[PDB]
């Protein structure tokens, strides 16, 4: 993985040694080159994972998440450089450095063989993410958003550390390849019940599980655009990736331990989808939309079927592009009217015809129109949970209806109707913004032609 | 060139990273041509099956 | 008139009549004609439920 | 695009490809019903069509899930070959999906509301594209429904209540486009009745014949409306014979 | 395509088919109350015929103010964007 | 809006057309490999287990 | 807010429109419209205003019972089939400010005339604000009525968004 | 182009034309037009391409995996042996998935091919499909997303113990 | 037959008994309401008509609304828990007994 | 206190009507559009989509099919079951009891 670690590290001297007016050009250009080389990780085999060294490996689960991570860095750079234009040069370079350091931790997190190494990197992502929100958010309550985000995580992550160290003592190793062969069944006991919860609750908070989700809308409303993009697209999936890995060593106890979380997820997805129908902050609506989509991922992971794991992988990738695109669309309006209130600026299709098309496409993928990979992932989960219990189709189907309702409600409210009379600063869409939207949706739709590369190891 | 010398940094980082990935495989050759699956007789001009 | 003092969390936000925006005079020169609101007037707590695309409370002939 | 999504639906040989067309016509109808997007009632009607059709889509995904779980397939060829006898659940799902798509009683109001769209939309929506898709889906599955008396009884009564209720609504409507829309709902109910008496090929013949004169009636109403400067109330027409 | 003269011709044409108005006394400036002796019930019926003549509604708040043919011509011209 | 779509079209076609032409020439003049039994005593290279010339170039160069 | 006279006149118009929805045919409507008018003319000279209010209240109870459930609506009136149909084509005039110079070059005459209006607006604004200050009592406006211009060369205060509003059929 | 034994088709029986009308058959003239205007130019382009292909004949091979000891022969926790056995079991699992896919393709082709007589004439395919699905279900069903040769063996031994008990009670 | 108002169908204004008895106190209140409306209208209009203004006219009423709004918990989880748990216990019991049909079920 | 007033929002189009929205300096703005469009669309999306389209048998699903065809041919030619229930030979298993 050094061919990705080192050039990512070199982005830092590139940014600091660039001419003052070239920092965005150079960092964007070279981060795109790193993203191109990331496609060499597609050398996956049917039986064995791609095991580079004693520290790093890449299977079909981590590879799509790696590609998404390195694709997202140039997009965040493009999305950030406008609202940071007045920032002084050193603080701009520090901002870009946080984004680069976030990529560094993320690609190492997704490729670590040993689970303590994954833990340290998994925890290290907190620092630049917290700094990005509290330093470069606009509003007063970004400070509280940082503390909620920080302490929700550490409330779950410290028990995980204790469990991980306990598991190594008992088993002798935390190398994930070793765990596949030395794994032993988890028998029933109160000790194993708390081992299970310690192994899982940290990832539940990240997803976030319904009932542990209130940090997320708080974080999004305060974060700058790049913060929301990485948070929605990658940082949530750290918990999804963590669960997909650690469930290996939790059988058969997951059989009955999953129930309360499945109930929270299955009911939570309806609750959060309904909440979206009444949200007045556009960013908060997209944040609640993520909670609803990630509830499906949690169910998929917990029921542990080949179909559910494939759906979970596709849903995680598909949501990452879709939700990141929606924050970018929401942010493009915000950079004109300086408000996140959804009802403030209406009828924008009359004023911004092509941005209306991007809104339309983002909404269509959000409601999982066939054959977008959004639907492929959702459909696979719906398929698998029906076998788990046929009654789940009722909650799955109802959630589909509500998702279509709030997705299109977003579109109708902001883009259709009459334009607000007094808002007279809706300038034409910039090339940067149109490129940013298209750099989300085009790869997302191209993945329809070859979905297999996002379906994960169970494919 | 003082104008564009910084544009070799990430490309050089990739070459160095590629080279170090290859050197690490040289430390993991304990089973080269020894797995039951792939073990064979060396070809006449072959020193090692992979490198 | 505020909402009744409970833990519900309305604070001092006024309790306004539970009527749809469809019931407002369509001929009056509203600052927001699509919503039938004037700039500065207090908005119903459930305005987003009472827009013309959603819940209608208009009198019915039956 | 609306025509293309329909031809995907009609030529589909597996349920996933059919679902692509199913949802495609749904979203194209959303875009065309809400053509005049500055009008709140147009946006409301467009979203209403999405709402009712996604309720019927619950049936579609149920049938997809049953067929995969129990028959290991989404291909029509394998489903008909395995010929399940306990087909109550998959067919109830298909009937629900047909009820939304073909505006049968219960999920019926969206079809008359769809008159918000420009008249050519109504002509194509009601004749050769969206609304007959629900009927077409059930005709595609006659190898299963012809062996299920319980499913036949359900579709029979659903069509009967539909054909009578919507024809009764049409008796008093004053908007010319709504009278024709309720005529389509009633004609759809008759098609559902034909499915209920185990006459799938007759139901299919009515789809074809209906397309010609229903699309003509809309085009004639559009001719009148255009000549009367967008008047659609029949109480303000009259004396147009010559 | 409406014209200021075209609108005026049709407004007076309608009024000249109203038995309570004598077509000889009618001009564009005739007040419906002071010159023609009509009442406010009559005025409501005149506005209704204008709505029927041109096929659009004049809201009650505006209609009550239109007391002569010229004010109707002005009102119709303003809502239809007729400048000639 | 029109300028963006022209730029998008130009930069997609800037390499798209050369790649589309390159694929056609490779298919026409090099063509695909033909399946054969492994000759007795022959050890194929790992990239000789793939049929399309671009695929076996990818396997040879990068994988 | 509405006078008694306004309420009676509103009811008469509303009653006549619903009666037409029922009658449909013009000859039938003419007959029943005259009968309806005679019901209003009967109590035209009622000077007891408590009795007059009773007459109107019963009349409105009668109207609610006898109204058409699907009355005729003019196509572009609120609730009609063409209401707001053309809003999507209405584009505010400030949007032209953002036109690219090559787009503006396609209409040199139009954009020179637009500059004169923008100059007229800029030079008038201070006098409009001043006129409104002088004519507004201490408490502020008590009604929404706006005044005319009082001198020569003055424009009626707050005219721009009335005068330059989109055409009803803008495209 | 493919093995006719793997993907069999019965011999085809096409009736000869037997016109009972003096009117010309439009399909016959469209068929001749299609041959002249579509097939021949298409065939000419293809023959040029194949001529280029014959100048550069090169081969690819189907990879052969030697057999290695199964998980049954692996000492507990001996990852070097377990690894090779696990990889072999995973390759076999993918192969068995494609064996089922072949049999399902046979069944579906027969259903379409036999038309309104499929229910009777596709019985042999239906039976073969029924058996392979049962064998496939026994091997791999209910293992879960974290499947392994170990879990697969545990299932077989559970099945073998249930079969030994039932035979004993008989 | 009198009108019965409902939550989703209001009393018509022409049928409302308080619309025909308007006293001096009621008229005074209406004037006070019109005065508040007119004052806000002028404040809005002086900005909306200002030729030099480019941007958004911030509405404190809108801000108060979003601020106020941005400021049945185990029962359904328990209910759904017993629905799915009861269903899966029943299903598991039948599979162990062989009484559930899974003849062609090889996708999960 | 003593504090600066809030700056007024700036429209990039007023000074540069040809702005791509990347930078106030037109030369930098044009360069930044070019790298994004070239490295984003011309390289990663176009060449990356081509690279993915031609991956050498991603995860052996083509090899598996060929191998399945070889085994189905062999087993049917020798009167063997297409597939056996048992994944592992019973002879190599010692059951408990
Ligand atoms: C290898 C690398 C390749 C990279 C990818 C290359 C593709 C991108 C090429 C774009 C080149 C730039 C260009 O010239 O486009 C001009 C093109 C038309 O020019 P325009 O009239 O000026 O458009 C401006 C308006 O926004 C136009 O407004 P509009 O509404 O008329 O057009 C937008 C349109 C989007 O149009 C489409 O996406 C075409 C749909 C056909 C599929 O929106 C829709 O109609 C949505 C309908 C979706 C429902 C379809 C039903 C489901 C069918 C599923 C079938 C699945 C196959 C089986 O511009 C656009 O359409 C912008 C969106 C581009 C996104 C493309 C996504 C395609 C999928
Ligand atoms: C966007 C995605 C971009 C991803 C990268 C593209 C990668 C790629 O090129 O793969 C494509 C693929 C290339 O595959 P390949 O592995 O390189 O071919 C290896 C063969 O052995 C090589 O085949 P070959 O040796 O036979 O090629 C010779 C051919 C030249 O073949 C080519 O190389 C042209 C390749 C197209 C350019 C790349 C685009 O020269 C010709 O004779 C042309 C045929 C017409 C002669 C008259 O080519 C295509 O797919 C072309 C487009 C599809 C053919 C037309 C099919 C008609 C549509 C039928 C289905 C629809 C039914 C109607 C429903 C409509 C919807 C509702
Ligand atoms: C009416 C239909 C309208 C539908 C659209 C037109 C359909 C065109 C299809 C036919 C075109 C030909 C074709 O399909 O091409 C061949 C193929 C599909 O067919 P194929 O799989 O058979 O490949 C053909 C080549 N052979 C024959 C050798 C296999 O196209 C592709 O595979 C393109 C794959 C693109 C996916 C990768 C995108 C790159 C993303 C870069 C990463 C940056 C974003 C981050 C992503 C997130 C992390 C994963
Ligand atoms: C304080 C709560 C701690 C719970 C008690 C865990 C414990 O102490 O169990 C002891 C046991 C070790 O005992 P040992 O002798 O090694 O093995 C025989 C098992 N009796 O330990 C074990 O076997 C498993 C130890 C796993 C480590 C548990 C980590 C803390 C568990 C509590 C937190 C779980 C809930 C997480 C909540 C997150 C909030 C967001
Ligand atoms: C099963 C799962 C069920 C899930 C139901 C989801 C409930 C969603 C309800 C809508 C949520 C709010 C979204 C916004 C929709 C809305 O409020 O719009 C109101 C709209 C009004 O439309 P209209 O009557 O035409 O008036 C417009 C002119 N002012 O009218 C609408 O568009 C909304 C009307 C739909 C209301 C839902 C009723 C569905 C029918 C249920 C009864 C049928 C039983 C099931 C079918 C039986 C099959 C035999
Ligand atoms: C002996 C062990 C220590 C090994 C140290 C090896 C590195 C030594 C570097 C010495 C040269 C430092 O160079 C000095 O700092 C920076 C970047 O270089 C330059 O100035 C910089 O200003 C801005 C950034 O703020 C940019 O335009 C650009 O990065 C550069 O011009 C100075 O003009 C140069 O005088
Ligand atoms: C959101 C959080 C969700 C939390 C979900 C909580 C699930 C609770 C699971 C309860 C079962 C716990 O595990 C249970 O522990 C006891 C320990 O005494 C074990 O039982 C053991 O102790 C008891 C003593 O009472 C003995 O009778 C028994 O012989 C012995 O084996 C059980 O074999 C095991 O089933
Ligand atoms: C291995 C892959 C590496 C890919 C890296 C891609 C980075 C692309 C960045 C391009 C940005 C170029 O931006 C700018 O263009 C020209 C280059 O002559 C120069 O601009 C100007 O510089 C001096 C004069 O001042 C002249 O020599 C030059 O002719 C002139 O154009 C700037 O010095 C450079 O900063
Ligand atoms: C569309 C642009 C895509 C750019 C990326 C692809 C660039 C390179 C693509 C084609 C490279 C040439 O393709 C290559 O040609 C020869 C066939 O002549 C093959 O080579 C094989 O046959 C040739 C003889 O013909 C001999 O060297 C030998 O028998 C064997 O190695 C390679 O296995 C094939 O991969
Ligand atoms: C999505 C595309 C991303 C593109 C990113 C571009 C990064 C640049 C990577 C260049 C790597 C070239 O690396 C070099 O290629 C040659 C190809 O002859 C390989 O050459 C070797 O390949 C195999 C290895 O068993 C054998 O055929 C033989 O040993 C030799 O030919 C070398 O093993 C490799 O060191």
């Amino acid at each position: 993985m050094l061919k990705y670690i080192i050039p990512t590290i070199m982005l830092m001297p590139l940014t600091w040694l660039s001419k003052n007016n070239m920092i965005w050009v150079n960092s964007t250009a070279h981060s795109l080159l790193i993203s191109f080389t990331s496609l060499l990780l597609m050398n996956q085999f049917g039986d064995n994972s791609l095991n580079f060294s004693l520290l790093f490996f890449s299977d079909s689960l981590s590879t799509p998440l790696l590609i998404l991570t390195m694709w997202l860095l140039p997009l965040m750079l493009m999305a950030s450089q406008h609202h940071l234009s007045k920032e002084n040069l050193t603080r701009k370079k520090l901002f870009i450095t946080m984004l680069i350091s976030l990529q560094l931790f993320l690609i190492m997190t997704f490729t670590a063989m040993e689970l303590i190494l994954f833990y340290i990197l998994f925890e290290a992502t907190l620092v630049p993410t917290l700094i990005i929100i509290t330093r470069w958010g606009n509003q007063t309550e970004r400070l509280n958003a940082g503390l909620y985000f920080l302490f929700y995580t550490l409330a779950g992550s410290l028990p995980l550390l204790v469990a991980l160290i306990y598991i190594q003592n008992t088993v002798g190793s935390l190398n994930f390849l070793m765990l596949q062969y030395w794994v032993q069944p988890v028998h029933n006991s109160w000790s194993n019940v708390f081992m299970w919860l310690a192994c899982m609750m940290a990832f539940m908070v990240k997803m976030p599980l319904y009932g542990l989700h209130l940090w997320l809308p708080k974080a999004h409303v305060e974060a700058p655009i790049a913060g929301s993009m990485v948070l929605a697209a990658v940082l949530l999936k750290l918990g999804g990736y963590g669960m997909l890995r650690i469930t290996l060593i939790l059988n058969p106890m997951t059989d009955f331990m999953a129930y309360p979380f499945i109930m929270l997820s299955l009911w939570g997805m309806i609750m959060t989808s309904s909440i979206c129908l009444r949200q007045t902050d556009l960013k908060s609506l997209i944040a609640y939309s993520s909670v609803s989509h990630m509830a499906l991922v949690i169910v998929a992971i917990l029921i542990q079927t080949p179909w559910s794991y494939m759906g979970a992988t596709a849903l995680m990738i598909a949501h990452g592009l879709t939700s990141s695109m929606l924050f970018c669309l929401a942010n493009s309006n915000y950079e004109r009217i300086h408000s996140r209130t959804m009802i403030l600026a209406r009828g924008l299709q009359t004023l911004l015809p092509l941005m209306a098309t991007w809104w339309l496409l983002a909404s269509l993928t959000n409601l999982a129109l066939p054959p977008t990979i959004n639907l492929i992932g959702e459909l696979f989960v719906v398929m698998s949970t029906f076998s788990w219990s046929n009654i789940t189709i009722i909650l799955m189907g109802v959630n589909m209806v509500i998702t279509a309702l709030y997705s299109l409600y977003m579109l109708i409210m902001t883009q259709r109707g009459k334009y607000t009379y007094h808002i007279n600063n809706i300038s034409p869409s910039f090339t940067r913004e149109n490129a940013l939207m298209s750099l989300h949706i085009l790869p997302l739709l191209l993945l329809t032609l070859n979905p297999k590369i996002i379906l994960g190891p169970l494919y | 060139v003082r104008d564009h010398w910084v544009h070799v940094l990430v490309p050089m980082g990739f070459v160095f990273g590629y080279y170090l990935d290859r050197k690490n495989d040289e430390k993991l050759t304990a089973f080269r041509n020894k797995s039951l699956l792939y073990k064979r007789e060396l070809k006449p001009n072959e020193e090692v099956t992979w490198k | 008139e505020p909402y009744p003092d409970d833990g519900t969390g309305y604070g001092d936000y006024p309790k306004l009549p539970d009527r749809s925006q469809q019931e407002r005079d369509p001929w009056y020169d509203w600052d927001h004609p699509d919503l039938r609101l004037n700039w500065g007037e207090p908005m119903h707590w459930d305005l987003d439920m009472y827009i013309r695309n959603r819940v209608d409370t208009s009198p019915t002939p039956v | 695009l609306f025509l293309i999504t329909m031809l995907i639906l009609v030529t589909a040989n597996n349920l996933f490809q059919l679902f692509i067309g199913w949802e495609g016509v749904g979203i194209m109808s959303f875009l065309l019903i809400g053509w005049w997007y500055g009008r709140a009632d147009a946006n409301t009607a467009a979203l209403q069509a999405i709402l009712y059709n996604r309720i019927g889509d619950i049936g579609f995904i149920l049938a997809m899930a049953w067929f995969l779980t129990n028959l290991n397939t989404w291909d029509l060829q394998q489903i008909f070959m395995l010929n399940p006898s306990d087909s109550n659940m998959p067919l109830i799902g298909l009937a629900l999906a047909a009820t939304g798509k073909s505006a049968q009683f219960g999920l019926h109001p969206w079809l008359p509301s769809a008159m918000e769209g420009p008249t050519p939309v109504s002509a194509l929506l009601h004749s050769s594209t969206m609304v007959v898709a629900g009927i077409f889906l059930l005709i595609r599955f006659y190898p299963l429904t012809e062996n299920n008396k319980y499913i036949q009884s359900i579709t029979l009564c659903l069509g009967a209540i539909t054909t009578l209720f919507t024809a009764m609504c049409a008796l008093t409507q004053n908007d010319i486009k709504k009278i024709i829309a309720f005529s389509t709902s009633s004609q759809l109910g008759l098609m559902m009745v034909t499915i209920g008496i185990n006459q799938p090929y007759l139901a299919f013949l009515h789809i074809c014949t209906h397309a010609f004169f229903k699309a003509m009636l809309f085009m004639c109403s559009g001719s009148i409306i255009h000549s009367l400067n967008d008047e659609q109330d029949i109480r303000k027409m009259g004396g147009l014979f010559k | 395509p409406l014209t200021l003269e075209g609108i005026k011709d049709r407004v007076l044409y309608v009024l000249k088919l109203y038995d309570k108005i004598d077509p000889e006394k009618l001009s564009v400036n005739s007040h419906f109350m002071k010159d023609l002796g009509l009442d406010s019930l009559d005025q409501v019926e005149i506005i209704m015929a204008m709505e029927d003549e041109f096929g659009f509604e004049i809201p009650d708040i505006d209609a009550e103010k239109l007391m002569c043919p010229q004010e109707i011509v002005d009102y119709i011209a303003d809502k239809k964007d007729v400048y000639e | 809006d029109k300028r963006f779509l022209k730029l998008l079209r130009f930069y997609i076609l800037l390499t798209g057309i050369p790649v589309a032409i390159g694929i056609t020439l490779i298919n026409v003049f090099i063509g695909e490999a033909e399946l054969a039994e492994i000759p007795e005593g022959y050890v194929p290279e790992h990239w000789e287990y793939f049929k399309h010339p671009i695929s076996r170039w990818i396997a040879r160069t990068f994988f | 807010y509405l006078t008694h006279q306004q309420k009676v006149l509103r009811l008469y118009k509303r009653a006549l429109r619903h009666l037409e929805s029922w009658c449909i045919h013009r000859d039938k409507y003419r007959y029943f419209a005259c009968l309806l008018r005679a019901r209003f003319d009967e109590h035209k000279n009622e000077k007891d205003m408590v009795k007059a209010t009773q007459l109107l209240r019963e009349a409105e109870e009668e109207f609610w019972h006898g109204q058409h459930p699907q009355p005729y609506i003019f196509p572009e009136s609120p609730g009609g089939t063409s209401y707001e149909r053309y809003e999507c084509y209405k584009v505010p005039e400030w949007c032209l400010d953002d036109w690219h110079p090559s787009e503006k070059a396609m209409y040199p005459d139009y954009f020179a005339k637009r500059e004169q209006w923008k100059k007229l607006r800029r030079e008038s604004w201070e006098r409009e604000v001043k006129q409104l200050q002088e004519e507004t009592p201490v408490g502020g406006p008590r009604t929404e009525a706006l005044p005319p211009a009082r001198k020569q060369g003055d424009l009626p205060p707050l005219w721009w968004h009335i005068v330059t509003r989109p055409r009803e059929r803008p495209m | 182009s493919w093995d006719k034994d793997v993907y069999p088709e019965p011999p085809r029986r096409t009736p000869a034309p037997s016109p009972q009308t003096s009117l010309p058959n439009p399909i016959t003239y469209l068929t001749k037009a299609f041959d002249l205007l579509v097939d021949r130019p298409v065939t000419l382009v293809r023959e040029f391409i194949e001529r280029q292909h014959a100048k550069n004949k090169y081969y690819y091979y189907h990879r052969e995996f030697r057999r290695v000891p199964d998980i049954t022969e692996c000492q507990e926790k001996d990852v070097l042996c377990m690894f090779e056995a696990e990889m072999q079991w995973r390759r076999d699992y993918k192969v068995d998935q494609e064996i089922v896919n072949i049999i399902q393709e046979r069944l579906k082709a027969c259903q379409q091919r036999e038309g309104e007589s499929h229910r009777q004439n596709c019985a042999k395919e239906l039976e073969q499909f029924t058996q392979v699905v049962k064998a496939y279900q026994d091997r791999y069903h209910d293992l879960g997303a974290h499947y392994s040769a170990r879990k697969c063996l545990a299932k077989q031994k559970q099945r073998m113990l249930a079969e030994r008990k039932a035979a004993k009670e008989a | 037959p009198k009108y019965e108002a409902s939550r989703l169908s209001s009393l018509p204004t022409t049928l409302d008994p308080a619309e025909y008895d308007i006293s001096s106190e009621t008229r005074k209140a209406q004037a006070e309401r019109l005065a508040i409306r007119s004052r806000l209208k002028r404040e809005y209009q002086l900005q909306y008509y200002d030729p030099s203004r480019r941007g958004v006219i911030e509405d404190p009423a809108l801000v108060r609304w979003t601020y106020a709004r941005s400021a049945f918990g185990i029962g359904p989880l328990v209910f759904w828990y017993y629905v799915f748990k009861t269903d899966r216990d029943r299903k598991e019991k039948l599979i162990q007994e062989g009484k559930l049909d899974r003849t062609f079920n090889i996708s999960y | 206190w003593q504090e600066d007033p809030e700056p007024e929002d700036e429209n990039l189009y007023e000074k540069n009507p040809d702005s791509h929205g990347y930078d106030k300096d037109p030369a930098v703005d044009i360069w930044n559009m070019r790298v994004v469009f070239f490295f984003g669309f011309s390289i990663v999306l176009v060449l990356g989509s081509t690279f993915v389209a031609y991956l050498p048998d991603y995860r052996m699903q083509e090899w598996a099919r060929r191998e399945a065809e070889r085994l189905v041919k062999y087993r049917e030619a020798h009167g063997l079951p297409i597939m056996e229930s048992n994944c592992f030979d019973p002879s190599k298993i010692q059951l408990p009891e």
